[PDB]
């Protein structure tokens, strides 16, 4: 019931950036190896033990923010199902710890060698201590995102990565089949080592708030082009059929002719001599005619593009000419230009963009081709083993590849140009790669509640580190998380991207800044206004005002307030030393205006904006959604209806609807070896508690889910499936196979409703609600589900000591949508039986004021810390590999919440 | 019933005798995860005179088994801990105990 | 004292907006010509907000009272004081001859702490 409270220390995490996965017809291997060392690890820094663990983790929810968290804090690898940690002694999985037997078991000593080995086609993590196996594979997890390696550890550690090649020797032999993981760089990215999603580094000047960080997806690295078969060939393009690969012929031969790659008449192509400018008569026929309907197989790329041909000016054959350069001059049947010549031609910025579309249709469908013979990625080129340094999509291939394919393409899209047939570009439709998480977009920053001003007149700065999207401002305490700044009252913030001015909407205001800017926002509580200066200079709207924000209510009072894009770095300084600040003298000095930390000792503290999804009660205030407490009757239990309150009308909210009760259950320590009257015997020693859910008439089953999650649910998706419940099976066994122990964990255990409806022609809306019920034992770790009375193949059994969450995810398509009954069955317990120690013999339900539904929010506040870990990241050799450093320690005090088991 | 796993060998050829005192830095805790005593917090070193049964029976005989320099993990089932009585307002009655027990020394 | 004897004389304030009237003097583009170089109803006719003598004299201020030490402070709304009260350049000037003595106090207030240190800190100022 009490708070529990401790010290513990601050784990952070680091990776290097590289990046597997598997997806359907992708570039990218499906083994991969990586080793590390362990130079020193103190034992006891502090009273907490030290955190050092190994692992892969998942780019799609691992974001191990610093501070709090699940469970007792301190979270890293394994601490959650987007990671999978080896510590020398367990497997973290889900905050759980499960030994693992080795020849000589320990915690990670100094100088130990820890080999991951992870497999993408079947589910399996392999991992080795000292060569030794480990006696335990994570299996048959979700390969959505990216994986990659992580290491999660506590101060006062040194440990170094082993990538192999020059990033590492492995000391060992990896298994046959596994790519060593410095194989998996991409062209355009060096190899270095990071952190995990960060809100913060450090920078010359001071901090760097940080934004959101792009992050690569597996569905970029298939390559998907246009289809190139279903074109029937035009007139108008067999007619110019011919030119255009005559041009295109020798045009990679025209370059190296005169040099020491001249041609010579015994010889013929890739010959060292290969240039053969005479023509393609004498050149082979397959690739000859190969060639000639490559050019077509262009022509047939513009078409599918959207480009069609018009002839209006004089033909281009008249006014063209072969020019026998004394260059390229062959004693092999005359000389010529090796492709056909060309005069004067230009070409206009339509053309440009549709070239370089047209060369990654060229190279998508070559990768295509290579990936349908088998080969694949690996930044070191290996023929025999058939992996290519290119074999990436276009736009992960690096500008010299680009620029050289693009070369030739371009040249013959001149030579098109030249006759003066129009290259039309087609119709334009915009499109966004990313759309679902519209939340993982932009990251608040804020001062504290405390720090609220309602007079005088204050002044901070924002240097501008990039030019993307950020805003900077001021804004009410109250100010919503989960808001773009200025769509609502609660902020008047200046979007200087495009020079806009937001308070309930946008309209524009001075100019946009550029790189090394610095937004020196006023404010004068005395004369209510507010002004933003640009580089020390006052910025203009669009009229004669000089004063952005006019005639504002002190309110509240108002906080100094900004927010970042994705991909953003922003510098705040809230002018707690003033001699620090720049343009305060030219600009704010003599108007009477302070710093707004203008007399501080300790840094002020921010609160950021936290894109975790939490389980919060359902406001009272709700426009939308409303929770109704229904009195038991004599015939009927308890009852906790939802009712959407503005379904049907205009403006009405509909979407993806995660609820769950405030209350869990806990199961048994130890699991037991091995009318409607219920039987006082049997009622008073049963440890099985029931509970039925009632979906209204009208609410479709087809997208309703109901059963339990553990308190570690934050899987906040609009399209939600039982294909995304995250799922993870441990497979152990002895020294040779004999798997003995095979586990299976989840943060969430629901059947799908639409398993529960008879498959009828029409009228899904049914007559009668379904009714589902279900039911546990804590005693075994069993739970069923009952459809109407009768039960369900499906089942599920869970460890001991496991919390659980009565849940129901619901999309809404009624008035009426959920009702949770607080029933029982025959011979069975209630909830409130199960829930509450004081009520474990009354089988009479209850419903006491704690219970109550809670639905997911997807974003919340949070607290930045006022001190981080210093670590060191580097190469430590090119034998020795790269070496990550951490040696001062930092302890924060915890607030652990019993019943959410997280602080 | 006692279950000890080691988590970092010591020496395995000095044992806990009769006649000299045990120091150890143990860290207690709960079977639900929940820590319930530690001597780093008090930090102190927690020197017990082995043989005159002034500590609980579970802990007095897995220090016994467990060597110099060595970090144990114990598993201390409510008979050998205080059982059905507990411990007043520290330890809920008939639950098991697990130490992070180490002996950082013998004197 | 241009922007004084404006404020003395009511016709000059009277045909100011008279040349504005006559000549067509839009008085809003003389503002933002330069923020239109960086490509960024009511007073249309004339506006005292928009005329040039205050604008110039507004942005020419904070010179001027860069000029001023901090301790100066009391003293400027003491005049501002015996301004109200009619009183010729003269008799302030002697004025504040008189309660030169009463000037601020660096220690006695936290703001003129670190305002004073500001100000000394420019290499163009003078002890004396």
């Amino acid at each position: 019931l009490l708070l529990q409270t401790n010290l513990i220390n601050y784990v952070t995490s680091i990776r290097p950036n590289i990046f597997v996965g598997r997806a359907e017809g992708s570039t990218q291997y499906g083994k991969w190896y990586f080793e590390v060392m362990v130079d020193e690890v103190v034992p006891f820094l502090t009273a907490q033990a030290t955190h050092l663990r190994v692992g892969w983790a998942l780019t799609e929810g691992y974001s191990p923010y610093p501070g709090g968290g699940e469970g007792w804090g301190g979270n890293g690898v394994g601490d959650d199902l987007y990671s999978y940690g080896f510590d020398g002694l367990h497997l973290w999985t889900g905050h759980v710890a499960r030994p693992v037997t080795s020849p000589g078991q320990h915690l990670l000593a100094p100088e130990d060698v820890v080999s991951c080995c992870l497999d993408l086609s079947v589910p399996s993590i392999s991992f080795r201590i000292n060569g030794c196996p480990v006696q335990g594979v994570f299996e048959a997890f979700n390969l959505d995102g990216l994986f990659f390696p992580v290491v999660s550890f506590s101060a006062g550690v040194k440990v170094r990565f082993l990538l192999g090649g020059r990033h590492g020797e492995f000391k060992f032999l990896p298994p046959p089949g596994y790519a060593p993981c410095h194989e998996a760089v991409l062209p355009r990215e060096r190899l270095r080592l990071e952190p995990i999603k960060e809100y913060r580094r450090e920078g010359p000047r001071g901090p760097h708030l940080v934004g959101p960080s792009r992050c690569l997806s597996h569905t970029d690295f298939v390559p998907c082009p246009v289809d190139t078969v279903q074109i029937v060939l035009p007139p108008h393009l067999e007619r110019i059929r011919e030119k255009l690969a005559e041009n295109i012929h020798e045009l990679w031969a025209l370059t190296r002719i005169e040099q020491g790659w001249t041609y010579g008449p015994v010889r013929d192509d890739n010959k060292r001599l290969h240039p053969c400018l005479v023509n393609f008569h004498s050149l082979p026929e397959p690739e000859r005619n190969y060639n000639l309907q490559m050019s077509g197989e262009t022509l047939k790329t513009l078409l599918a593009l959207g480009c069609h041909v018009g002839m209006a000016d004089e033909k281009a054959e008249d006014n063209l000419k072969k020019t026998k350069l004394p260059k390229t001059y062959m004693m092999s049947n005359g000389y010529k230009p090796a492709p056909l010549d060309l005069s004067h031609v230009r070409l206009t910025p339509a053309q440009t963009t549709l070239v370089d579309r047209l060369a990654e249709n060229g190279h998508n469908v070559w990768a295509r081709d290579r990936v349908a013979q088998g080969w694949s990625y690996s930044a070191v080129q290996d023929i025999p083993a058939r992996r290519n340094p290119r074999l990436v999509p276009y736009r992960l291939l690096d500008e010299a590849t680009k620029r050289s394919n693009r070369d030739s393409l371009c040249q013959a899209v001149r030579t098109l140009l030249g006759y003066g047939y129009n290259i039309e570009p087609p119709d334009q439709e915009p499109s966004q790669v990313e759309n679902q998480s519209r939340w993982d977009r932009v990251r608040i920053f804020r001062a504290e509640k405390s720090y609220t001003v309602q007079s005088g007149r204050w002044y901070f700065e924002f240097e501008a580190v990039t030019t993307g999207e950020m805003r900077v401002g001021w804004a009410r305490p109250e100010l919503r998380p989960d808001v773009e700044l200025g769509a609502d009252e609660l902020a008047y913030v200046f979007n200087g991207h495009r020079g806009q001015r937001w308070h309930l909407g946008s309209e524009p205001f001075g100019r946009p800044w550029q790189s090394g800017d610095v937004v020196g926002c006023m404010i004068d509580l005395t004369e209510n206004t507010i002004i933003f200066t640009l580089n020390g200079e006052v910025l203009m709207s669009d009229s004669g005002s000089e004063t952005a924000f006019r005639e504002i209510e002190i309110g509240d009072g108002f906080l100094p307030v900004c927010s970042l894009g994705p991909g953003q770095v922003g510098h705040l300084n809230l002018g707690q030393d003033v001699s620090s600040l720049r343009f305060f003298a030219i600009c704010g000095l003599q108007e009477g205006f302070e710093p707004f930390a203008i007399n501080m000792q300790r840094p002020v503290t921010t609160w950021f904006s936290k894109s975790l999804p939490q389980f919060e009660p359902v406001p009272p205030e709700h426009p939308h959604y409303e929770v109704a407490r229904m009195d038991g009757t004599v015939d009927t239990p308890p009852c906790l209806r939802l009712a959407h309150r503005t379904w049907g009308s205009q403006n009405s909210l509909v979407e993806m609807l995660f609820l769950r009760l405030s209350l869990p259950v806990q199961f048994h320590q130890h699991f037991r070896c091995t009318d409607n009257r219920d039987d006082p015997e049997i009622i008073l020693n049963t440890t099985t508690y029931y509970y039925s859910v009632r979906v209204f008439a009208g609410q479709e089953p087809s997208c309703v889910w109901v059963g339990w999650v553990t308190p570690d649910y934050h899987q906040h998706d609009m399209n939600f499936d039982l294909s995304k419940v995250r799922a993870v099976t441990v497979t152990m066994g002895d020294e040779q196979g004999n798997v003995h122990s095979s586990l299976k964990c989840s943060n969430c255990y629901m059947v799908w409703g639409g398993d529960f409806v008879s498959p009828g022609q029409q009228g899904r809306i049914s007559h009668t609600d379904l009714v589902i019920g279900c039911l546990v034992d804590l005693a075994t770790g069993l739970m069923t589900f009952t459809a109407n009375g009768k039960e369900s193949n499906t089942f599920f059994q869970v460890e001991p000591n496991t919390k659980l969450f009565p849940a129901v995810f619901v999309l809404p398509t009624h008035q009426n949508v959920i009702q949770f009954e607080l029933g029982k069955q025959k011979n069975i317990m209630p909830l409130s039986a199960a829930m509450f120690l004081s009520e474990r013999k009354n089988p009479a339900p209850q419903c006491p004021p704690r219970l109550e539904v809670q639905m997911l929010m997807p974003v919340s506040w949070s607290r930045m810390p006022n001190h981080f870990l210093q670590v060191e990241t580097r190469r430590a050799g090119e034998r020795l590999g790269w070496a990550v450093q951490c040696q001062d320690p930092l302890t924060m005090m915890a607030l652990h919440i019993p019943e959410e088991n997280r602080c | 019933g006692v279950e000890i796993e080691t988590i970092s060998p010591g020496d395995g050829r000095t044992f806990p005798k009769k006649g000299q005192t045990c120091v150890v830095h143990y860290t207690g805790m709960l079977q639900n995860g929940k820590k319930f005593d530690s001597s780093r917090d008090r930090n102190k070193p927690f020197k017990f005179r082995i043989g005159k049964q002034e500590v609980i029976k579970g802990f007095e005989e897995g220090a016994a088994q467990m060597s110099l320099g060595q970090r144990a993990k114990l598993t201390c089932t409510p008979d050998v801990a205080y059982g059905a009585t507990g411990h007043p307002g520290v330890i809920p009655p008939n639950a098991t105990l697990i130490f992070d027990v180490e002996l950082l020394n013998l004197e | 004292e241009i922007f004084i004897y404006w404020s003395k004389s009511h016709n000059f304030k009277r045909e100011e907006q008279n040349f504005v009237v006559q000549n067509e003097i839009n008085n809003m583009s003389f503002l933002t010509a330069d923020s239109k170089s960086k490509m960024a109803r009511r007073g249309d006719r004339y506006s005292v907000q928009t005329s040039l003598i205050v604008a110039t004299l507004k942005k020419m201020l904070p010179i001027g009272l860069n000029m001023c030490a901090p301790t100066d402070q009391d003293l400027i709304m003491l005049a501002k004081t015996r301004y109200a009260l009619k009183d010729t350049d003269e008799e302030v000037r002697e004025f504040l001859q008189n309660n030169l003595h009463l000037q601020g106090k660096v220690e006695g207030s936290p703001s003129l702490r670190w305002q004073m240190a500001l100000y000394r800190g420019l290499p163009g100022r003078e002890e004396d």
